[PDB]
């Protein structure tokens, strides 16, 4: 709460955090140790409250970094991309929101993607992601970029503030029951329900019109309209080669309902075998225990994502965009 | 009387295995006890590999030298 103690005086000390670096710069090993132990908040000067402060604020700062990266992706799609040509005819035009300079003959890197566009073919599937989300206009992409930048600023402000809002008495990060319940019910359950709502209300009409061939502004600005009784996944969009987005929206609604139900039964204590996990509950209330468990969980989820993004097609035209599917699989396997 | 070099004076280290061999340090102190094999104490601004700044030398392992100049060790 007291922000008079945040001054740039420590910026030039370069090693204040580690007590072992007090005898500044007697060798280059000092520089290397400074870098190595920069983010090892546990062994740094201070207290457990300060460790929690640093952990949470750094998480928020990294959140802001990721939001900045996403906003940059959206901006490149909006202004430095052939997304218009790709949307009208995905097959002929390869996705490209990446352009290189002509410095030293470096213009050779840009390759023919469309009649009026030359650049580097992207393999992140961002065009397919936009199409699934229903983004079909430069204005929509621009506002997505603006939202990402605003989120970046908000997260940066949150990190800076929480570096001082949280005091030595702060304990909200130790409330594991509250943390897990909130994440399960709101972040996951309500999040999935809200995204199903978004799909149903925005993406479904736009995607249906795009499949039909309609590109009318008034239409761009009746669920289950085209989906037959065939099981989801057993029948792909003949004109898009992907699972029906209405089926995807129903999936997200069901997943959100299931997550909310799980959270509510946990709230009511319906789950009974607490003792089988009580030993782990007592042992693994640690920063590194939680970090390890979460890293393994996200590694496994990344591997499952790598497999499913290819085996089960859900994004428009990503199935036929062979570089995109391959790169997605490989990237997520490596992250796993 | 003072057996070794004066306190604070610069002495060039003549111990071949010393990290500061042939370079100069400052005489921190000298042990006047005749039973000390390595009485002289010399400190150097350059820490050795073990991050040690000072060492003990015998009267025959240090000679008097002028203070280092600019760019001299
Ligand atoms: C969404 C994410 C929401 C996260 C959860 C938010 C929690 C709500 C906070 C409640 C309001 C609050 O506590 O309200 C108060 C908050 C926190 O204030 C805290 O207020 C405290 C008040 O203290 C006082 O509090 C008591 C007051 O009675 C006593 O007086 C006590 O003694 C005394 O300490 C202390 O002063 C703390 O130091 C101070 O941090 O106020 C602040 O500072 C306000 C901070 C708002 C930051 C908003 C950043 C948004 C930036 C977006 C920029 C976009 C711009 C567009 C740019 C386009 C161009 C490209
Ligand atoms: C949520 C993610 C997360 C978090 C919060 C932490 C947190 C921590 N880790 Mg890390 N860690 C992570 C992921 C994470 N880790 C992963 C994914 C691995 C597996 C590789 C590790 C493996 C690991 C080890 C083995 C160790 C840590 C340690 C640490 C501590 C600080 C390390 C430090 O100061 O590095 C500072 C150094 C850097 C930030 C520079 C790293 C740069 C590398 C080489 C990557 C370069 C990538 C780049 C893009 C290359 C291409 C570019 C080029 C073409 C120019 C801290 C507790 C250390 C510790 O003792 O903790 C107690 C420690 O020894 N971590
Ligand atoms: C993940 C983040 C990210 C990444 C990797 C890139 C990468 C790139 N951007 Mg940038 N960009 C981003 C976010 C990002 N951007 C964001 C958030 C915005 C605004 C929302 C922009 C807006 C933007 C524009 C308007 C342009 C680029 C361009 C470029 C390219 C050339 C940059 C250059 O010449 O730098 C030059 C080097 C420096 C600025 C030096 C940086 C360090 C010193 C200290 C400053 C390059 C591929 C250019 C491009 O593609 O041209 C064809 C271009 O015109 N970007
Ligand atoms: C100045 C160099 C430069 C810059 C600034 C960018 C910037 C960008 N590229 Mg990349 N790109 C480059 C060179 C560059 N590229 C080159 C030379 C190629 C080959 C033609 C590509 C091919 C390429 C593709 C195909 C795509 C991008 C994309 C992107 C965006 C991804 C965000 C990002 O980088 O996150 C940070 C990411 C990292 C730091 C990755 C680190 C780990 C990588 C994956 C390891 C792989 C090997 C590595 C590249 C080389 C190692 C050996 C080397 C040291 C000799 C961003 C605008 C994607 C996009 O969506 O663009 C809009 C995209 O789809 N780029
Ligand atoms: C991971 C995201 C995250 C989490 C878990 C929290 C957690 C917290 N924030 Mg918030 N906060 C965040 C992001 C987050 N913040 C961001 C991005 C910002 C920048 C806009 C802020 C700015 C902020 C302020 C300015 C304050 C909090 C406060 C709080 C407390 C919740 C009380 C409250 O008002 O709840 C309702 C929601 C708690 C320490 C308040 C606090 O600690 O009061 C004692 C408080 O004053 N936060
Ligand atoms: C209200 C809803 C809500 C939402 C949307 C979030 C969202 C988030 N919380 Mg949580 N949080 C909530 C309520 C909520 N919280 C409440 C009520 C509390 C109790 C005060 C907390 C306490 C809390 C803590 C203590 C922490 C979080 C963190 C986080 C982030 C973790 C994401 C992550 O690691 O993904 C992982 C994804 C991949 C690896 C990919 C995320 C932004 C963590 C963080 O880093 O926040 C900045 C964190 O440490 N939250
Ligand atoms: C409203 C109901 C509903 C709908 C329409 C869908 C639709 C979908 N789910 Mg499923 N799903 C649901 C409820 C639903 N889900 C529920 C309640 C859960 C539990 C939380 C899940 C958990 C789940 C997971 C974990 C995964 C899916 C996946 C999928 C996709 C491919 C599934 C497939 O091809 O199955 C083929 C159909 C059958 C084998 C017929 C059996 C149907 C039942 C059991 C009878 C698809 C969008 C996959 C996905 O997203 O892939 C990208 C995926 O990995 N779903
Ligand atoms: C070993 C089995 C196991 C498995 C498979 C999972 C799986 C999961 N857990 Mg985890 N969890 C486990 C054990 C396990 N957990 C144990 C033993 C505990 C505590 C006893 C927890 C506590 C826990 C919480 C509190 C949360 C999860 C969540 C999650 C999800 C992944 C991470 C995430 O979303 O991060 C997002 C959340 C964060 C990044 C917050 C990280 C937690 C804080 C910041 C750590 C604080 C450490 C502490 C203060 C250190 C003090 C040390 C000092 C006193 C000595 C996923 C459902 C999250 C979720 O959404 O669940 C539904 C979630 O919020 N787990
Ligand atoms: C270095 C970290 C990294 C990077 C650079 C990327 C980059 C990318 N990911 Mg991501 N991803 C990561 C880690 C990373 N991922 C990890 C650790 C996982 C495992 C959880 C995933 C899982 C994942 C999925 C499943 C998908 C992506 C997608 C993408 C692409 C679009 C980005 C976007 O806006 O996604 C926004 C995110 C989504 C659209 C998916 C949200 C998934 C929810 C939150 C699942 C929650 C499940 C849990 C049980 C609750 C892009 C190439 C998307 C893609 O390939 O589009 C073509 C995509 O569908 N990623
Ligand atoms: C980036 C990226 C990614 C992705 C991510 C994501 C996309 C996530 C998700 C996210 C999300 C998507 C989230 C969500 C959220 C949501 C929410 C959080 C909601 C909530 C709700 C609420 C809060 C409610 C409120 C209310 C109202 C509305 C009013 C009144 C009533 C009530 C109160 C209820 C990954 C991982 C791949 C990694 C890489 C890249």
């Amino acid at each position: 709460a007291i922000f008079r103690y945040v001054n740039a005086t420590l910026w030039s000390k370069a090693g204040h955090f580690n007590k072992a670096l007090s005898k500044g710069a007697k060798t280059t090993t000092w520089i290397w140790n400074l870098h190595a132990s920069a983010h090892d908040f546990d062994i740094q000067q201070g207290s457990a409250g300060l460790i929690a402060r640093k952990v949470f604020s750094s998480g928020l700062a990294h959140l802001s970094l990721v939001f900045f990266w996403l906003g940059g992706m959206h901006f490149h799609g909006a202004y430095l991309s052939n997304y218009s040509a790709w949307l009208k005819d995905p097959k002929s035009v390869a996705p490209s929101s990446h352009i290189a300079y002509s410095l030293v003959g470096q213009d050779i890197l840009n390759s023919y993607t469309s009649q009026y566009f030359s650049g580097i073919t992207i393999t992140s599937g961002f065009f397919q992601l936009y199409r699934s989300e229903g983004i079909v206009t430069q204005s929509q992409l621009k506002y997505a970029c603006a939202a990402s930048l605003i989120a970046t600023l908000i997260c940066l402000s949150g990190s800076y503030l929480h570096m001082q809002l949280m005091s030595k008495f702060t304990s909200f990060y130790k409330k594991f029951q509250s943390l897990s319940q909130s994440h399960l019910i709101i972040m996951f359950g309500f999040g999935s329900v809200s995204f199903s709502a978004h799909q149903i209300h925005e993406a479904l009409p736009i995607n249906s019109l795009l499949d039909s061939g309609i590109w009318d502004p008034q239409l761009f600005s009746a669920i289950l309209l085209g989906t037959p009784s065939a099981i989801t996944g057993k029948l792909l969009n003949p004109s898009t080669g992907s699972i029906f987005l209405s089926q995807v929206a129903a999936h997200h609604l069901a997943v959100g309902i299931v997550f909310i139900t799980l959270g509510l039964i946990k709230w009511c204590n319906l789950f009974f075998s607490r003792n089988a996990i009580l030993s782990l509950r007592l042992a693994y209330m640690d920063y590194h225990a939680q970090l390890s468990i979460n890293l393994a969980v996200w590694a496994s989820l990344s591997m499952v994502a790598a497999h499913h993004l290819t085996e089960i097609p859900v994004y428009p035209y990503e199935s036929t965009d062979y570089p995109t599917v391959l790169c997605l699989f490989v990237h997520h396997a490596c992250l796993s | 009387p003072w057996v070794g070099p004066k306190k604070g004076s610069w002495v060039k280290v003549l111990r071949p295995e010393s990290y500061w061999y042939q370079t100069r340090g400052q005489v921190v102190n000298v042990n006047q006890k005749p039973e000390i094999k390595y009485p002289v104490t010399v400190k150097f601004d350059r820490v050795n590999f073990s991050n040690v700044n000072t060492n003990g030398f015998a009267l025959w392992e240090v000679i008097e030298a002028p203070a280092p100049g600019p760019g001299e060790v």
